[PDB]
């Protein structure tokens, strides 16, 4: 799950 | 339901978190990228369309059906501060  | 969302990255980013892609399946049988967190007061709360659920379509000119998280990630990272997102909404 990649937070940006 | 296609609907678009223009955005302007904030200080602390777009403000939401993905999971999904080919070989990283958020759900079984589905290559897709899915937001699974909005996070407050960030860009994409505050514009208020975007929702968790959502499945991202398109970001800017990058198409993001059937791809890896790692290429999802590089180009919603290789965005300016003007983010055009494409996006299908749930059932």
């Amino acid at each position: 799950a990649t937070g940006l | 339901k296609i609907m678009e969302i223009k955005l302007i990255k904030g200080p602390k980013g777009l403000g939401f978190s993905i999971a999904g892609g080919v070989g990283n399946q958020h759900i079984p049988g589905d290559n897709s990228i899915y937001v699974t967190s909005i996070v407050e007061g960030g860009a994409a709360h505050k514009d208020g369309k975007l929702q968790i659920g959502d499945k991202l379509l398109a970001v800017n000119s990058v198409g993001l059906e059937e791809v890896t998280h790692e290429e999802a990630v590089t180009a919603l990272k290789n965005t300016s501060d003007f983010v055009y997102l494409k996006v299908a909404k749930p059932t």
